[PDB]
């Protein structure tokens, strides 16, 4: 964990503690605490549903500069002997 | 010397698929002759007075996703649920689709009346009916994004605000008759709210690309000497 | 205070306009599917026409919810 | 003050005209899609006819919201 | 003053006639598009027949708003 | 005077019959256009049948506005 | 005198049956036009069947206005 | 005497069942005409089936007016 | 005695279920006629299926008039 | 006793859900007949699918009459 | 106690959402039958798609009865 | 306390928008089945278009239940 990443660590963990404390001090608190165990139940389920080796080769085909391989210079018309 | 970017990384390939999609929504008009090496000074100039619609959409699409994606991150709430952000991008497309109309005419406000004959009291109501159907193009574009992130979120409180009551009024061991069927109902709305949040942006920005792309109609200025 | 009371009845009655808006963009999105049935070789134009009509149907949906918040707030 | 009270009930009841306006420009924009299904070679005329009928359907939508603001303001 | 009060309720109820007028000139302008689907070689006659029926449908729209202003003014 | 008051509420409620009259002569004039789509070589008979059915649909439109003026005047 | 008062509210509510009667003889007279589209060589039988169904639809229109005058007079 | 008063409101509300009965035997008599469009060589069987369904639709029309006179008389 | 009064209002409101029952066995008996249009060589099976669905539609008609007499008697 | 009074009004209003249930299994049993029109050689599968959908439509009919007896009894 | 009284009126009015849910899964199960009319050689996919849409239509039926028990209990 | 009373009547009246939402995604999911009838060789695009329109129909369903909880809570 580099210097730049640790600032993004407790710049996103101290966001949680700023905000998960902001869920208890509100009015409907247990309406909002059970809201977030349910909302992260799809963060779990999306991890084990999508095929990451098939989304990646879909986004590898998303751009024509990386999907189709290069055809710039054939090896004939480039030799010198 | 910012960063050595990888050549084929994932947000490089994800972004330029999006940008070549929105740029593909308003392509330039096929010109009135074969594109020579002398028509090129009118092709780079008709691609100059063209409004750069490809980045004005991707600005309003890589924001509306990344703001509504936070509505499905845990503990967080999407900033588009406020009225002060959702219609902050609602008027400012209808602003932008008006500034072009106030630029293709040269003036700063036209809108006056041209006369007619016997249907002239008939044609007097319609252009200030088109105006009130042009003014409500703004409010329609804003609140539509504001509700869909407050509609699936005011309900989803109360689905949580009832489903808890069955393990509250009844015991924790009593999940078998009803709770497991209801906890499957509640979870099946964040599955709905995911597909609304990914797609409300894709609606919102394709509306922006239609509502601007009816203003940048231009013409070529290379007919000066054809055959010689 | 019947002024702030009787606007709550017409609050709910105002949103019945959003019944037929729901029924409107059902047949509108029904014939999208029957429209792609005849020639799915070119149907991006038809969905490119389908997001036109949905945007003008939300210009009835929001056009009725302009009144509901005008009654409430 | 039932004068400024009872107009709030008929405020919401006035906008139920915008139900069938929503259902009207659904089938109107439904058959746009089935209309482009038969011959998408020429369909700019049909969308050029579709923006005609939407403008005359908003001459029912605004024609009912002429009454709503006449009741309120 | 229930005389000037109760006419405000029937004011909004009178405009519900403009629901089906909106639904009327939707299918009327729907089949305009399906009508130009069969033979767009000659369709200026059909739009020349479409502005006939819209004018006689506004002879229901104004024919109901004749009553609304008769109740109000 | 609730006698001359409560007839103003049922005044507006009486004209909601003119919703579906508007929706009635929409599909009636919709299929006029789809009717001329199949054979516009002979369609003066069909419009000669279309003014038959409109006259019998105004025998519902006026047949409901017979009641509205019976309530008012 | 709520007896002669409350019958005036149900007077207007009774005539909402004449909404769908209007919508009924619209599609009934719509398919008259699409019926003459297929074979206008013989269509006097179809109009000879169309005045049958209109007479049995006015046996719903008058069948509801039997109640309205029973409430009033 | 709200007993003999409040039955007059539900008197008119009871006859709204005769809306969709009117809309029912419209499409029922609409497809009679489209039914004779396909083969008018044999259509006395179809009208012989059409008077079957009208008699069973008046077994909804009278089946609702059984209630109206039960409320009144 | 609002107990025996207010059940008379919901008496008439209960029978509005018999609107769409009437509209239900219209299209149900409409497609009987279009069903005999395709092959009247064998249509006693179709009418033998048509009296099935009418009996299950009267299991909605009586299923709503079970409530009306439960309110009255 | 408005508690046992006002539930009688919402008793009748609760059964209006059984309008569109009646209209639902009309078109559901309409297309049964048009479904047997295309191929009556194999239609026991289609009626074997028709009793599936009627059972799931009575899971709306009883699903609304679950509420009516919950209000009454 | 109008608090526990007036929720009984909106109890019955809340279930009118289950009208069009009934009408929704009628045409949804109507076109199941017309869908098996075109190719009953492969129709287990279509019924495999029909139980998809019924489950998402009961996500409107229960989605309205979520409100009814929220009003009652 | 008519303020917290009269919002319970417009609570139930607000959800009648979810009638035609139910009827909207019935024909929307009806033509899904007729859409797979023409070419089930490629129908994952059509269901890939069907989950588009359902998500925009729930942008009417939740768009009306945004108002109901705004009235209640």
């Amino acid at each position: 964990y580099s210097t730049q990443a640790k600032i993004a660590l407790f710049g996103a963990l101290s966001w949680i503690l700023y905000r998960a404390d902001g869920q208890s001090k509100a009015h409907e608190w247990i309406v909002d605490l059970n809201l977030n165990v349910l909302q992260a139940a799809w963060l779990i389920s999306f991890s084990s549903l999508i095929p990451f080796r098939a989304v990646y080769f879909a986004f590898r085909g998303m751009a024509p500069a990386t999907a189709s391989t290069l055809n710039g210079l054939k090896t004939f018309s480039s030799i010198s002997l | 010397s910012v960063r050595d970017v990888k050549t084929g990384s994932l947000p490089t390939n994800f972004l330029t698929g999006v940008y070549r999609f929105w740029r593909s929504q308003n392509p330039a008009e096929k010109p009135h002759d074969p594109v020579n090496d002398r028509l090129l000074p009118a092709v780079v100039d008709a691609s100059d007075k063209r409004a750069s619609i490809g980045t004005w959409a991707t600005t309003f699409f890589c924001t509306i996703i990344s703001c509504n994606l936070l509505g499905l991150m845990p503990f967080n709430e999407a900033p588009t649920s406020g009225l002060g952000f959702a219609t902050g991008l609602g008027v400012s497309v209808w602003a932008t689709a008006t500034i072009l109309g106030l630029s293709k005419t040269g003036f700063k406000f036209p809108g006056h009346f041209i006369p007619g004959g016997t249907p002239w009291p008939m044609a007097f109501i319609f252009v200030p009916l088109e105006t009130i159907s042009y003014t409500f193009r703004a409010v329609s574009l804003g609140v539509r994004l504001w509700v869909n992130m407050l509609a699936g979120h005011t309900l989803l409180h109360i689905l949580t605000g009832m489903a808890l009551a069955l393990p509250f009024s009844l015991g924790f061991f009593s999940m078998v008759p009803a709770t497991f069927g209801v906890c499957c109902l509640l979870s099946a709305l964040v599955g709905l709210e995911y597909l609304v949040a990914v797609l409300q942006s894709g609606v919102f920005s394709i509306l922006s690309t239609v509502y601007v792309g009816e203003f940048n109609h231009d013409k070529f200025i290379g007919p000066a000497a054809k055959i010689v | 205070s019947v002024l702030a009371a009787s606007k709550m009845v017409g609050a709910g009655c105002a949103t019945i306009a959003l019944a037929g808006v729901g029924a409107g963009l059902g047949v509108m999105f029904g014939s999208l599917i029957n429209g792609a049935a005849r020639n799915p070789n070119i149907a991006k134009q038809l969905v490119g026409y389908a997001l036109l009509g949905f945007a003008l149907t939300e210009s009835i949906a929001l056009f009725s919810l302009l009144v509901v918040f005008l009654i409430l707030f």
